C-alpha cells in the first residue's frame, strides 16, 4: 500500500530543507 | 448563477475589506521593513532551560527571561559557521522579516541580538509541539481539522504574499500548535522579498513544486503548491510525493501524478488537483481571481475566515500544558554548550544583525 510504501522510504521522520 | 444577491453582495464585500486589510498591512510591514530594531536584549538575561529543536541553521533553545520568568523560544545561529554554510543573507533576511511582519500565525520576534560568536531570535515560546509530531502520533488528520490548519495557512500566505514574501519551507515540521491549537509559522530562512520571478533551489524535497526543481525561474506560486503538499499530508499522513532520496522525489513531483488515498472527499481531490498543478495558468492562487479560487473552494464551504483570522473557532487540538516551561510536546535534543569566543568574529558580515 502507499501507506507501507511510506514507512519503508526511510523518509517518516523529520525533513531538512535541502 | 451560483449566489443570489444577499450571498453575492456579501462575499463581495468581504474581498474589499481583505483588500483594506492588506494595504494597511503593508503600510505597517514597510515601515519596520526599512527601519529594523536591534540589539534589544542580552544573553545574561536569560536562563538557557532545555533544546527544543532546530531552525535553518541553528539550534532552538527554550530560554527564561530572568528578570520577568517569561520562557521564550531562541534560535541560536554560529556566525562562523552561517558563514561556512554561505547562509549570512539568509540569517540576515529571516531576523528582518520576522521582526517587520504582524499576523495571527506567524511567530513573534521578541528579542533579538548578538556577540562575538553568535546571533540570537529570541522569539515567542509556541508550547505546544510541532504539527508533525502531532500528526506523527496519531496518523492523519480529519478534514475538519486539516481544514482548520489550512485556512491559518492560506490566510498567512495571503499576508505575506502581498507584502512580496514567498515562504518556501512550508512543512509540518516548521508550524507549531499554540495554547489554543492555532498554528504559527515558523523559520523564515529560506523566505525572499521579491517581486516576480526567482530561481533559488531551495526548500524541503516532498514540498518542492515541479518549477522549483526545473531551471525555469518561479513565482509566488510555490507556496500554493506547498499548501497542496500539506494540505494531502495532513488528510492523508503522508505526502503526495515521495521515495528513498531526493532525487527520486523530485522525478515524481515533476511527473506530478497525484494519487490520493480512497477516503479523501471529491471536494479534497478537487482542491488537491487545483494546488498540486504543473500548469501554471491552471493552479489555484496564480490566477486571475487570486486567494479567491482557493478562499471559495467548496472544501472550504464552511470556513468562517475572518472568525479564523480572529481565533474565535475553537480549535480540534489543545495541548496539555504542565506547566510554564514544560517541554513535555517536544522530542529531546542534543544539549550544546553555548561558547562566546572572547574574540568578535565576522563582525562587518553580521552589522545589519
Ligand atoms: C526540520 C525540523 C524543524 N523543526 C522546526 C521547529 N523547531 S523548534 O520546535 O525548536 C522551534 C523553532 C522556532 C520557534 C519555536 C517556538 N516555540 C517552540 C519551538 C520552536
Amino acid at each position: 500500500t502507499t501507506y507501507a510504501d511510506f514507512i519503508a522510504s526511510g523518509r517518516t521522520g523529520r525533513r531538512n530543507a535541502i | 448563477g451560483h449566489m443570489g444577491n444577499a450571498a453575492a453582495a456579501k462575499k463581495g464585500s468581504e474581498q474589499e475589506s481583505v483588500k483594506e486589510f492588506l494595504a494597511k498591512a503593508k503600510e505597517e510591514f514597510l515601515k519596520k521593513w526599512e527601519s529594523p530594531s536591534q540589539n534589544t536584549a542580552q544573553l545574561d538575561h536569560f536562563d538557557r532551560i532545555k533544546t527544543l529543536g532546530t531552525g535553518s541553521f541553528g539550534r532552538v533553545m527554550l530560554v527564561k527571561h530572568k528578570e520577568t520568568g517569561n520562557h521564550y523560544a531562541m534560535k541560536i545561529l554560529d556566525k562562523q559557521k552561517v558563514v561556512k554554510l554561505k547562509q549570512i543573507e539568509h540569517t540576515l533576511n529571516e531576523k528582518r522579516i520576522l521582526q517587520a511582519v504582524n499576523f495571527p500565525f506567524l511567530v513573534k520576534l521578541e528579542f533579538s541580538f548578538k556577540d562575538n560568536s553568535n546571533l540570537y531570535m529570541v522569539m515567542e515560546y509556541v508550547p505546544g509541539g510541532e504539527m508533525f509530531s502531532h500528526l506523527r502520533r496519531i496518523g492523519r488528520f480529519s478534514e475538519p481539522h486539516a481544514r482548520f490548519y489550512a485556512a491559518q495557512i492560506v490566510l498567512t500566505f495571503e499576508y505575506l504574499h502581498s507584502l512580496d514574501l514567498i515562504y518556501r519551507d512550508l512543512k509540518p515540521e516548521n508550524l507549531l500548535i499554540d495554547q489554543q491549537g492555532y498554528i504559527q509559522v515558523t523559520d523564515f530562512g529560506f523566505a525572499k522579498r521579491v517581486k516576480g520571478r526567482t530561481w533559488t533551489l531551495c526548500g524541503t524535497p516532498e514540498y518542492l513544486a515541479p518549477e522549483i526543481i526545473l531551471s525555469k525561474g518561479y513565482n509566488k506560486a510555490v507556496d500554493w503548491w506547498a499548501l497542496g503538499v500539506l494540505i494531502y499530508e495532513m488528510a492523508a499522513g503522508y505526502p503526495p510525493f515521495f521515495a528513498d532520496q531526493p532525487i527520486q522525489i523530485y522525478e515524481k513531483i515533476v511527473s506530478g501524478k497525484v494519487r490520493f488515498p480512497s477516503h479523501f472527499s471529491s471536494d479534497l481531490k478537487d482542491l488537491l488537483r487545483n494546488l498540486l498543478q504543473v500548469d501554471l495558468t491552471k493552479r489555484f492562487g496564480n490566477l486571475k481571481n487570486g486567494v479567491n479560487d482557493i478562499k471559495n473552494h467548496k472544501w472550504f464551504a464552511t470556513t468562517d475566515w475572518i472568525a479564523i483570522y480572529q481565533r474565535k473557532v475553537e480549535a480540534p487540538f489543545i495541548p496539555k500544558f504542565k506547566g510554564p516551561g514544560d517541554t513535555s510536546n517536544f522530542d529531546d535534543y542534543e544539549e550544546e554548550e553555548i561558547r562566546v569566543s572572547i574574540n568578535e568574529k565576522c563582525g562587518k558580515e553580521f552589522t545589519e544583525f
